[PDB]
């Protein structure tokens, strides 16, 4: 209603995008932390059991 | 001022058009990123040089 | 997402704009005072009568 005291969509796009910024900054870690893209079965699966099995 | 009173009850339906929109909008994007997800897996697998258990 | 856009459009349902009744809540106690002196001039109506006897 742009002048709503009970809500704002302001606040909940903004807390999506602060989501989405953490999300990412959760999967650079990871990567930093274990020293390859595909650590885990999550990251890629084709790719991983290639590994794997190689 | 009737009609007024009628412009008061139009409102709320265009606000209403527009809550949808955005429902639809929101499961169009992932969607879109599914889409692009599947291209990609599709991608990788039409190789001929593949092994017979990662395709 | 969903849940949040939900909330976002209830709220555009129900929800008030402050700024005009702030404007309407003025001009209605300004007219409460108004109406209450033209409802003391109109009291003091017949009065007048006592003098003419």
């Amino acid at each position: 209603a742009l002048n709503s005291i009970n809500t704002n969509a302001g606040a909940m796009i903004a807390l999506q995008n602060l989501n989405g910024t953490n999300s990412e900054l959760t999967t650079v870690q990871q990567r930093i932390n274990t020293g390859k893209k595909i650590a885990s079965a999550k990251d890629n699966g084709a790719i991983w059991a290639t590994a794997k099995n190689q | 001022s009737a009609t007024a009173a009628s412009m008061n009850a139009v409102k709320d339906s265009l606000q209403r058009g527009q809550s949808t929109i955005d429902v639809a909008l929101a499961a169009g994007d992932t969607i879109t990123d599914l889409l692009g997800k599947m291209k990609e897996k599709a991608l990788a697998a039409s190789d001929t040089s593949l092994n017979t258990a990662s395709f | 997402k969903l849940q949040d856009s939900l909330d976002a459009g209830v709220g555009n349902l129900v929800d008030a704009d402050l700024a005009k009744e702030s404007a309407k809540l003025q001009s209605l106690q300004t007219k409460q005072q108004l109406g209450v002196q033209a409802l003391s001039i109109a009291n003091q109506s017949s009065s007048s009568i006592l003098s003419l006897f």
